RNA sequence: AGCGCCGUGGCGCAGUGGAAGCGCGCAGGGCUCAUAACCCUGAUGUCCUCGGAUCGAAACCGAGCGGCGCUACCA
């Protein structure tokens, strides 16, 4: 089942967005 | 004011040290969860796989923090032959309060058996959780043979894909496959890739991943995106490990056997030469109890050839010096990990790669060494890691006699020649002799595009035994 | 040197004269490459490489090289040629650098 | 890490036990109506840094610095 990743993508994708306001 | 290492040491002091093994435990009492067990040694091994110019050593240092060497001065960026080693301690966060994906972290050799919670506002320790021992496997067409013997030692596998590039890797499905033969289920499929790639095609990428792995073996198998770079998501990895990777079945009773991968000449130049060590065996104990001072011999041994053309195989006895874990001397040997095994044989023997995937026994037991085995051999239909520009990816075809196959036992990688083809069964020559204990998987790769390609698994169900030379 | 100075039409105009702007068509350009035949290549000021042809009253009469600013006149009904009309003997060729009528990307000093 | 090699004036080299070297560069001058060729003269240092002997050290040696090559990543 994909739940987990989907869950573990946002997170990796919110942490770059606010660390990294460039990208 | 204080120092960072008093820091450190304050806390080491503070999180119960290094505790040292009893020279004797009750060994029937012991299990590899056990304090005297888990403190000082891994007990499950933990192999990466991936394509080249993806990255795994920098995953690996990310999980573990143990850098592997990538020595040699020209293997240092390209590839690597010898697996590379690492070690990773699992500890769990007991407070309930905070997050369960965060309560993980996996943390160096030298850590401290209850070191304090990292996270701000948490002052509660760690608890051993569990010990794993992080072992990279090279993922290039020619790296087969170490490749398929570290998938033998291994008990969990980790699958590389990059998101970026193309979705259908053949070297990620080669590795895939390659475990599968070896009957391991337990894989955490990670994305390398997920800083740089977008919400929707991140999304396509696994959809992709997800088709891919639909006919396999392993069906229901973890996917997890992480980072190397900005060494992020590593606790989840460590909350996987602990729960979708159960304890392989090895305990006691079993006979004692080691499994060597590579050697070490311990030889440190500009000293004199009084102060010196013997030969160091890298192997893994897929089975078997060891301890200090045991005597021990390598079955295979030395292979030489008379003026007949006669292969004599000496077996190497050795006396068992010290066994060296990841941190300290140990006094007792727990099955499932690789341990250093530094005994009286000469540095010299442990020079090059000669040691690279031979089995070895205590006294008191008889490894049977083989020339001409009987195998059952099994093919699949459809070649792996073949790049093919959409036209009928390669076809396998039936083994012929007569013919140069490298073939992995479980640990030897020796070049068999084909005497009969049956419909399921062969008979191969080897001019390299190799042992057979009990089943001993064996790894099939052929030459067909100039270079080893896995073609189906096997397994010894009879051999030609040679009585070696005492 | 040579005898052939005396056979020359002594003219020695050595004091600074007053330098040539451009004019409805004439641009200023850069040698880029000596080719033969009396032909040389310009880069104008504008992005293009146009072929100009050393030409009269300065072909055997100035002595131009690579990398020399220079005047040249076009042609309306082909762009891709043109004349040499003008050179301009590196001190003016600074004025015009400093003024700007050329992009100062071409920054070519000795 | 050890061992082999080395320490331009801009580059390649030489003697290193008696003190700034050659060649190739660069500047100026000379020959030529003119250029190249050729000839003449320089202006560039810590012959890597700290010490020992010595009228003398850069050499000879040692208490080190930095860069290359063989052993080869030397748990
Ligand atoms: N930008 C970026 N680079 C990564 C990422 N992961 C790995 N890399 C790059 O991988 C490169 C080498 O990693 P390494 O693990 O040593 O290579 P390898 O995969 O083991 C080679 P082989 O597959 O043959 O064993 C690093 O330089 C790193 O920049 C990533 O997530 N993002
Ligand atoms: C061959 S891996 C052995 C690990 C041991 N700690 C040494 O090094
Ligand atoms: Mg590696
Ligand atoms: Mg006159």
């Amino acid at each position: 089942v994909g739940l987990p990743y989907s869950e573990l993508l946002s997170r990796f994708f919110n942490i770059l967005r606010t660390n990294n306001p460039e990208l | 004011g204080e120092t960072e290492e008093e820091k450190r040491k304050r806390e080491f002091e503070e999180g119960g040290g290094l505790p040292e093994q009893p020279l004797n435990p009750d060994f029937s009492k012991l299990n590899p969860l056990s304090a005297e067990i888990i403190n000082r040694q891994a007990t499950i091994n933990i192999g990466t796989i991936g394509h080249v110019a993806h990255g795994k050593s920098t995953v690996v240092r990310a999980i573990s923090g143990v850098q592997t060497v990538r020595f040699k001065d020209e293997l240092e960026r390209n590839i690597t032959i010898k697996l590379g080693y690492a070690n990773a301690k699992i500890y769990k966060c007991q407070e309930p309060t905070c997050p369960e994906p965060d309560c993980y972290r996996s943390f160096k050799s030298d850590k401290e058996i209850s070191p304090k919670c990292q996270r701000p506002g948490c002052p509660g320790r760690y608890k051993l959780v569990r010990h794993v021992s992080f072992v990279d496997c090279p993922g290039h067409d020619i790296l087969m043979s170490t490749m398929l013997s570290g998938a033998a030692v291994m008990d969990a596998a980790l699958l590389l894909i990059a998101g970026n590039e193309s979705c259908p890797q053949p070297q990620t499905s080669e590795h895939l496959a390659a475990i599968e033969i070896m009957k391991l289920k337990h894989v955490i499929i990670l994305q390398n890739k997920v800083d740089l790639m977008r919400e929707e095609s991140a999304l396509e990428h696994q959809k992709s991943i997800l088709k891919f792995i639909r006919g396999t073996i392993a069906d229901g198998a973890p996917i997890v995106p992480i980072s190397a770079q900005l060494k992020y998501n590593i606790d989840a990895v460590n909350e996987f490990i602990v729960k979708t990777i159960p304890v392989p079945p090895r305990d006691f009773m079993i006979s004692p056997r080691l499994i060597v991968i590579r050697s070490f000449d311990v030889n440190k130049p500009g000293a004199e030469i009084e102060d010196l060590k013997g030969g160091v065996a890298g192997g893994s104990i897929l089975n078997g109890v060891f301890k200090l001072g045991d005597e021990i011999e390598i079955r295979p041994g030395i292979v030489t050839k008379d003026d007949k053309g006669k292969i004599q195989c000496k077996p190497i006895f050795s006396n068992i010096v010290s066994l060296f874990a990841e941190q300290n001397d140990l006094k007792f040997a727990v099955p499932g990990g690789l341990i250093g095994v530094g005994t009286k044989v000469d540095p010299t023997l442990c020079r090059a790669d000669r040691l690279v995937g031979q089995v070895v026994g205590a006294k008191g037991h008889l490894p049977n060494i083989y020339t001409d085995i009987e195998i059952n051999y099994f093919l699949l239909r459809r070649l792996l890691g073949v790049k093919t520009d959409g036209q009928k990816q390669a076809k396998v075809r039936k083994l012929e006699p007569n013919e140069v196959l490298m073939v992995n036992i479980g640990s030897t990688a020796t070049g068999a020649r084909v005497v009969a083809v049956k419909a399921d069964m062969a008979r191969l020559q080897l001019t390299s002799p190799a042992c057979t204990e009990i089943n001993e998987k064996i790894a099939l790769s052929r030459r067909i595009e100039k270079h080893w390609r896995l073609i189906g698994w096997a397994t010894i169900k009879k051999g030609t035994t040679l009585e070696p030379i005492a | 040197g040579g005898k052939k100075g005396r056979r020359g039409k002594n003219d020695s105009d050595g004091p600074k004269r007053e330098l040539i702007y451009k004019e409805e068509g004439q641009e200023y350009a850069q040698i880029t490459k000596m080719l033969g035949n009396g032909r040389v290549e310009a880069s104008c000021f504008d992005g293009n490489k146009r072929m100009a042809h050393i030409r009269g009253k300065l072909r055997k009469k100035v002595w131009m090289g690579q990398g020399d600013i220079i005047l040249v006149s076009l042609r309306d009904f082909q762009d891709d040629q043109c004349d040499v009309v003008h050179k301009y003997n590196l001190d003016e060729a600074r004025t015009l650098k400093n003024q700007g009528e050329l992009p100062e990307n071409a920054k070519i000093n000795e």
